[PDB]
């Protein structure tokens, strides 16, 4: 059985991490909720 | 049980030790998640039962307890941050701008960040706060890294 416990506050903190790319990806979502890459 | 609004870890006891398949949202009396995390299978907190009431495997999201509340959405130009919640690791709000997913049925945001499958059901969130969607269903790209849709449900 499975059981939650909570990690903290839904809030938006200031001078925090920036990382990470932007990337336009070309993909599709199949009957399986599965996205593929299309190219 | 606890019901108090928050971001939540999805733990089980069904492997070795206490395994994290997930994380979630409760937001209004409701815990919302990724179905793949859960797979609609009803969840405990603390003693209290919670009970599945709307899924779709297609979006891959699932609600507990009521119906979907989360309905903020990206205006597709401002940065966002990804509320974090690693298995074994602290909370962390990670800022980045995100991508586009370009499909048939329009297009959708995009988190290039790197985590583990345990970190699923974790919420986005914008400069207001308000959840805009979740990280943990996206694709492996050419470089072996991950990059989730930023996944959002419907409000009644
Ligand atoms: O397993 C993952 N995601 C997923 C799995 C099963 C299903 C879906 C999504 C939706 N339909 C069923 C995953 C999530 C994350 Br945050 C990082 C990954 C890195 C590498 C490989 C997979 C993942």
């Amino acid at each position: 059985d499975m059981y939650i416990e909570r990690a903290g506050d839904i809030t938006w903190e200031k001078d925090a991490e920036v990382t990470g790319n932007s990337p336009r990806l070309d993909v599709a979502l199949d009957e399986s909720g599965d996205f593929s890459l299309v190219e | 049980g606890e019901t108090t609004d928050g971001v939540y870890r999805v733990m089980t006891r069904r492997l070795l030790g206490s395994t994290q398949v997930g994380v979630g949202v409760m937001q209004e009396g409701v815990f919302h998640t990724m179905w793949h995390v859960t797979k609609g299978a009803a969840l405990r907190s603390g003693e209290g039962r919670l009970d599945p009431y709307w899924g779709d495997v297609k979006q891959d999201l699932v609600s507990y307890c009521g119906p979907w509340k989360l309905d903020a959405a990206w205006d597709g130009l401002s940065e966002v941050q990804l509320l974090a919640v690693p298995p074994g690791e602290r909370a962390k709000n990670i800022q980045t701008l995100p991508g586009i997913f370009k499909t048939k049925d329009g297009d959708i945001g995009a988190v290039a960040l790197d985590y583990p499958a345990g970190t699923s059901g974790s919420p986005i969130l914008d400069k207001c706060g308000r959840v805009i969607g979740l990280y943990g269903n996206g694709v492996v790209i050419k470089n072996g890294s991950y990059v989730s849709a930023i996944t959002q449900g419907k409000r009644e």
